[PDB]
Protein backbone atom coordinates (compact mmCIF):
# COMPACT_ATOMS: atom_id res chain seq x y z
CA UNK A 1 0.00 0.00 0.00
CA UNK A 2 1.23 3.50 -0.68
CA UNK A 3 3.00 5.32 0.99
CA UNK A 4 3.54 8.36 -0.78
CA UNK A 5 1.99 9.31 -3.94
CA UNK A 6 4.64 10.95 -5.80
CA UNK A 7 8.22 11.31 -4.40
CA UNK A 8 9.22 13.88 -7.25
CA UNK A 9 5.77 16.18 -5.86
CA UNK A 10 4.64 16.45 -9.53
CA UNK A 11 7.81 17.50 -11.23
CA UNK A 12 7.91 14.33 -13.45
CA UNK A 13 5.31 13.80 -16.50
CA UNK A 14 4.40 10.89 -14.36
CA UNK A 15 4.20 10.47 -10.39
CA UNK A 16 6.34 8.05 -9.01
CA UNK A 17 4.86 6.33 -5.63
CA UNK A 18 7.20 4.74 -2.62
CA UNK A 19 6.04 1.39 -1.06
CA UNK A 20 7.64 -0.09 1.85
CA UNK A 21 6.76 -4.36 2.36
CA UNK A 22 9.77 -4.61 4.07
CA UNK A 23 10.36 -2.38 6.88
CA UNK A 24 8.53 0.50 8.93
CA UNK A 25 11.08 2.57 7.78
CA UNK A 26 9.55 5.74 6.07
CA UNK A 27 10.18 7.01 2.18
CA UNK A 28 13.53 8.72 2.16
CA UNK A 29 13.72 12.44 2.81
CA UNK A 30 17.33 13.02 3.11
CA UNK A 31 17.70 14.83 0.15
CA UNK A 32 16.24 17.51 -1.98
CA UNK A 33 14.18 15.87 -5.40
CA UNK A 34 14.78 18.17 -8.05
CA UNK A 35 14.28 17.26 -11.65
CA UNK A 36 16.82 19.10 -13.77
CA UNK A 37 20.45 19.47 -12.44
CA UNK A 38 21.43 21.91 -10.26
CA UNK A 39 25.06 24.49 -9.16
CA UNK A 40 26.22 25.09 -5.86
CA UNK A 41 29.33 26.68 -7.86
CA UNK A 42 29.19 28.72 -10.55
CA UNK A 43 29.61 25.83 -13.72
CA UNK A 44 30.05 28.41 -16.62
CA UNK A 45 28.26 26.18 -18.90
CA UNK A 46 28.68 27.18 -22.12
CA UNK A 47 24.71 28.25 -23.45
CA UNK A 48 26.01 30.42 -26.21
CA UNK A 49 23.18 29.77 -28.83
CA UNK A 50 25.24 30.74 -31.53
CA UNK A 51 27.38 27.85 -30.32
CA UNK A 52 25.04 25.38 -31.01
CA UNK A 53 25.80 22.62 -34.18
CA UNK A 54 22.05 22.22 -35.32
CA UNK A 55 20.00 20.92 -38.41
CA UNK A 56 18.38 22.51 -41.30
CA UNK A 57 15.91 19.94 -41.97
CA UNK A 58 12.44 20.78 -43.23
CA UNK A 59 10.70 17.28 -42.16
CA UNK A 60 10.18 15.06 -38.87
CA UNK A 61 14.45 14.44 -39.11
CA UNK A 62 14.45 11.25 -39.69
CA UNK A 63 16.15 11.49 -42.99
CA UNK A 64 20.17 11.45 -44.03
CA UNK A 65 19.96 15.40 -43.96
CA UNK A 66 19.82 15.67 -40.20
CA UNK A 67 23.41 17.13 -39.24
CA UNK A 68 22.15 16.25 -35.37
CA UNK A 69 21.65 12.95 -36.16
CA UNK A 70 25.34 12.61 -37.79
CA UNK A 71 26.81 14.47 -34.65
CA UNK A 72 25.07 11.27 -33.20
CA UNK A 73 26.52 8.45 -36.20
CA UNK A 74 23.04 8.22 -36.63
CA UNK A 75 20.04 9.21 -35.19
CA UNK A 76 19.49 5.92 -32.97
CA UNK A 77 15.83 6.17 -32.18
CA UNK A 78 12.33 4.43 -33.86
CA UNK A 79 9.10 6.00 -34.85
CA UNK A 80 8.38 5.37 -31.38
CA UNK A 81 11.21 6.79 -29.66
CA UNK A 82 13.04 3.47 -28.57
CA UNK A 83 16.47 2.87 -29.71
CA UNK A 84 17.30 1.10 -32.57
CA UNK A 85 17.77 -2.72 -32.05
CA UNK A 86 21.74 -1.72 -33.90
CA UNK A 87 22.28 0.35 -30.89
CA UNK A 88 25.72 -0.49 -29.07
CA UNK A 89 24.65 -1.20 -25.69
CA UNK A 90 27.79 -1.86 -24.37
CA UNK A 91 29.85 0.76 -25.73
CA UNK A 92 26.92 3.45 -25.97
CA UNK A 93 27.84 6.81 -28.82
CA UNK A 94 27.02 10.08 -27.60
CA UNK A 95 23.70 11.24 -28.36
CA UNK A 96 22.79 14.89 -29.83
CA UNK A 97 19.10 15.73 -29.78
CA UNK A 98 17.62 18.29 -31.72
CA UNK A 99 17.99 21.98 -30.21
CA UNK A 100 16.32 25.55 -30.35
CA UNK A 101 18.77 26.16 -33.08
CA UNK A 102 17.38 23.46 -35.06
CA UNK A 103 15.07 24.23 -37.72
CA UNK A 104 12.60 21.64 -37.13
CA UNK A 105 9.68 21.51 -34.79
CA UNK A 106 9.75 20.65 -31.19
CA UNK A 107 8.19 17.08 -32.42
CA UNK A 108 10.43 15.60 -34.53
CA UNK A 109 11.78 12.14 -33.81
CA UNK A 110 15.43 13.47 -32.54
CA UNK A 111 14.04 14.58 -28.89
CA UNK A 112 13.53 11.73 -27.04
CA UNK A 113 15.32 12.10 -23.58
CA UNK A 114 14.22 15.88 -23.70
CA UNK A 115 10.74 14.80 -23.02
CA UNK A 116 11.23 13.55 -19.98
CA UNK A 117 9.82 10.39 -18.24
CA UNK A 118 6.90 8.66 -19.64
CA UNK A 119 7.29 5.06 -18.01
CA UNK A 120 5.51 4.05 -14.69
CA UNK A 121 8.27 3.76 -11.94
CA UNK A 122 8.02 2.79 -8.12
CA UNK A 123 10.30 3.61 -5.54
CA UNK A 124 10.37 0.52 -2.97
CA UNK A 125 11.64 -1.34 -0.47
CA UNK A 126 14.37 -4.35 -1.07
CA UNK A 127 15.56 -6.95 0.56
CA UNK A 128 19.55 -6.31 0.95
CA UNK A 129 19.93 -3.42 -1.19
CA UNK A 130 18.34 -0.68 0.72
CA UNK A 131 15.86 1.44 -1.56
CA UNK A 132 15.23 0.80 -5.23
CA UNK A 133 13.27 1.66 -8.27
CA UNK A 134 10.98 -1.17 -10.55
CA UNK A 135 9.06 -1.15 -13.01
CA UNK A 136 5.40 -1.20 -12.88
CA UNK A 137 4.63 -1.47 -16.84
CA UNK A 138 6.52 -3.63 -19.20
CA UNK A 139 8.67 -1.46 -20.87
CA UNK A 140 10.32 -2.78 -23.96
CA UNK A 141 13.81 -3.03 -25.04
CA UNK A 142 15.72 0.19 -26.05
CA UNK A 143 13.08 2.82 -24.14
CA UNK A 144 13.87 6.04 -22.21
CA UNK A 145 13.66 5.22 -18.30
CA UNK A 146 14.90 8.91 -16.79
CA UNK A 147 18.16 11.00 -15.98
CA UNK A 148 20.42 10.61 -13.64
CA UNK A 149 20.05 14.28 -12.31
CA UNK A 150 22.06 15.69 -9.64
CA UNK A 151 24.39 18.33 -8.15
CA UNK A 152 26.74 19.08 -10.60
CA UNK A 153 30.38 19.30 -9.01
CA UNK A 154 34.14 19.42 -10.01
CA UNK A 155 36.41 15.84 -9.81
CA UNK A 156 38.05 17.42 -7.02
CA UNK A 157 35.46 18.37 -4.99
CA UNK A 158 33.91 14.70 -5.77
CA UNK A 159 36.97 13.26 -4.45
CA UNK A 160 36.51 15.08 -1.19
CA UNK A 161 32.99 14.20 -0.97
CA UNK A 162 32.51 11.94 1.91
CA UNK A 163 29.36 10.49 0.82
CA UNK A 164 30.37 8.73 -2.67
CA UNK A 165 27.11 6.57 -2.76
CA UNK A 166 25.98 8.81 -5.82
CA UNK A 167 28.69 10.06 -7.40
CA UNK A 168 28.26 9.83 -11.43
CA UNK A 169 31.35 10.78 -13.27
CA UNK A 170 30.57 12.10 -16.74
CA UNK A 171 33.63 12.01 -18.44
CA UNK A 172 38.63 18.90 -16.50
CA UNK A 173 36.24 16.49 -16.04
CA UNK A 174 32.76 17.13 -14.05
CA UNK A 175 30.72 14.66 -11.72
CA UNK A 176 27.10 14.87 -10.93
CA UNK A 177 26.48 14.33 -6.95
CA UNK A 178 23.01 13.12 -5.81
CA UNK A 179 23.30 12.15 -2.36
CA UNK A 180 21.94 15.72 -1.71
CA UNK A 181 20.13 16.93 -4.42
CA UNK A 182 18.62 14.41 -7.15
CA UNK A 183 16.24 12.37 -8.87
CA UNK A 184 14.54 9.14 -8.38
CA UNK A 185 17.62 7.52 -10.35
CA UNK A 186 19.51 8.51 -7.56
CA UNK A 187 17.46 4.83 -5.64
CA UNK A 188 18.54 2.51 -8.89
CA UNK A 189 21.00 0.37 -7.95
CA UNK A 190 23.71 -2.26 -9.57
CA UNK A 191 22.98 -5.05 -11.27
CA UNK A 192 25.82 -7.11 -12.58
CA UNK A 193 23.35 -8.84 -15.19
CA UNK A 194 21.99 -4.82 -15.62
CA UNK A 195 18.35 -4.27 -17.87
CA UNK A 196 19.17 -0.40 -17.96
CA UNK A 197 22.44 1.68 -19.62
CA UNK A 198 23.20 5.10 -19.26
CA UNK A 199 24.23 6.90 -22.08
CA UNK A 200 25.72 10.58 -22.78
CA UNK A 201 23.19 12.96 -24.29
CA UNK A 202 23.28 16.66 -25.58
CA UNK A 203 20.18 19.03 -25.64
CA UNK A 204 19.99 22.62 -24.97
CA UNK A 205 23.88 23.05 -24.80
CA UNK A 206 26.34 21.58 -26.27
CA UNK A 207 29.41 21.98 -23.70
CA UNK A 208 31.30 18.70 -24.20
CA UNK A 209 32.51 18.78 -19.83
CA UNK A 210 28.70 18.11 -18.97
CA UNK A 211 26.75 15.32 -20.99
CA UNK A 212 23.60 14.64 -19.41
CA UNK A 213 23.29 10.84 -18.21
CA UNK A 214 20.01 9.43 -20.04
CA UNK A 215 19.16 5.73 -19.11
CA UNK A 216 17.86 3.46 -21.46
CA UNK A 217 16.03 0.14 -21.30
CA UNK A 218 18.84 -2.48 -22.70
CA UNK A 219 16.29 -5.63 -22.46
CA UNK A 220 12.42 -6.17 -21.78
CA UNK A 221 11.86 -5.36 -18.83
CA UNK A 222 8.79 -6.98 -17.36
CA UNK A 223 6.00 -5.52 -14.73
CA UNK A 224 7.41 -5.78 -10.92
CA UNK A 225 11.22 -5.73 -11.54
CA UNK A 226 14.21 -4.55 -10.48
CA UNK A 227 15.50 -2.12 -12.70
CA UNK A 228 19.60 -1.46 -12.09
CA UNK A 229 22.98 -0.36 -14.48
CA UNK A 230 26.39 -2.05 -14.00
CA UNK A 231 28.15 1.37 -11.74
CA UNK A 232 31.46 0.18 -13.46
CA UNK A 233 34.77 -0.88 -11.66
CA UNK A 234 35.47 2.93 -10.93
CA UNK A 235 32.84 2.14 -8.50
CA UNK A 236 33.65 -1.43 -7.12
CA UNK A 237 37.37 -0.90 -7.18
CA UNK A 238 36.92 1.23 -4.15
CA UNK A 239 33.19 0.08 -2.79
CA UNK A 240 33.75 -3.81 -3.04
CA UNK A 241 36.32 -2.93 -0.28
CA UNK A 242 33.44 -2.28 2.18
CA UNK A 243 30.60 -4.12 0.96
CA UNK A 244 29.83 -7.24 -1.52
CA UNK A 245 26.99 -6.88 -4.58
CA UNK A 246 23.81 -8.69 -3.15
CA UNK A 247 22.17 -8.54 -7.12
CA UNK A 248 22.54 -12.20 -6.58
CA UNK A 249 23.08 -12.60 -9.90
CA UNK A 250 24.65 -16.59 -10.85
CA UNK A 251 26.77 -13.76 -13.05
CA UNK A 252 27.87 -11.38 -10.35
CA UNK A 253 31.06 -9.80 -10.84
CA UNK A 254 31.19 -8.42 -7.20
CA UNK A 255 29.83 -10.97 -4.72
CA UNK A 256 31.88 -12.16 -1.51
CA UNK A 257 33.23 -14.81 -3.12
CA UNK A 258 34.17 -13.23 -6.62
CA UNK A 259 35.89 -10.89 -3.99
CA UNK A 260 37.15 -13.43 -1.87
CA UNK A 261 38.73 -15.55 -5.32
CA UNK A 262 40.07 -12.37 -6.63
CA UNK A 263 42.25 -11.32 -3.34
CA UNK A 264 43.30 -14.80 -2.95
CA UNK B 1 42.47 5.79 -9.61
CA UNK B 2 40.16 8.67 -7.52
CA UNK B 3 39.68 9.12 -3.44
CA UNK B 4 35.81 8.24 -4.37
CA UNK B 5 33.77 5.74 -5.87
CA UNK B 6 32.45 7.10 -9.35
CA UNK B 7 29.45 5.25 -11.22
CA UNK B 8 30.28 5.33 -14.85
CA UNK B 9 28.89 5.11 -18.50
C1 LIG C 1 23.01 5.10 -6.14
S1 LIG C 1 22.63 4.42 -4.50
C2 LIG C 1 21.22 3.34 -4.88
C3 LIG C 1 20.07 3.56 -3.90
C4 LIG C 1 20.33 2.98 -2.50
N1 LIG C 1 20.02 1.54 -2.47
C5 LIG C 1 19.59 3.74 -1.40
O1 LIG C 1 18.87 3.12 -0.60
O2 LIG C 1 19.69 4.97 -1.28
C6 LIG C 1 23.99 3.22 -4.41
C7 LIG C 1 24.10 2.52 -3.07
O3 LIG C 1 23.10 1.52 -2.96
C8 LIG C 1 23.67 0.34 -2.42
N2 LIG C 1 23.69 -0.64 -3.52
C9 LIG C 1 23.35 -0.42 -4.83
N3 LIG C 1 23.52 -1.55 -5.54
C10 LIG C 1 23.97 -2.51 -4.69
C11 LIG C 1 24.32 -3.85 -4.87
N4 LIG C 1 24.23 -4.46 -6.05
N5 LIG C 1 24.75 -4.57 -3.78
C12 LIG C 1 24.86 -3.98 -2.54
N6 LIG C 1 24.52 -2.66 -2.35
C13 LIG C 1 24.08 -1.95 -3.42
C14 LIG C 1 25.08 0.68 -2.01
O4 LIG C 1 25.05 1.24 -0.72
C15 LIG C 1 25.42 1.78 -2.98
O5 LIG C 1 26.45 2.62 -2.51
ZN1 LIG D 1 17.23 17.40 -38.32
ZN1 LIG E 1 18.54 19.11 -35.24
ZN1 LIG F 1 14.96 17.72 -35.31
ZN1 LIG G 1 26.35 -8.59 -8.49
Amino acid sequence: KIICRDVARGYENVPIPCVNGVDGEPCPEDYKYISENCETSTMNIDRNITHLQHCTCVDDCSSSNCLCGQLSIRCWYDKDGRLLQEFNKIEPPLIFECNQACSCWRNCKNRVVQSGIKVRLQLYRTAKMGWGVRALQTIPQGTFICEYVGELISDAEADVREDDSYLFDLDEVYCIDARYYGNISRFINHLCDPNIIPVRVFMLHQDLRFPRIAFFSSRDIRTGEELGFDYGDRFWDIKSKYFTCQCGSEKCKHSAEAIALEQS
Amino acid sequence: TKQTARMST
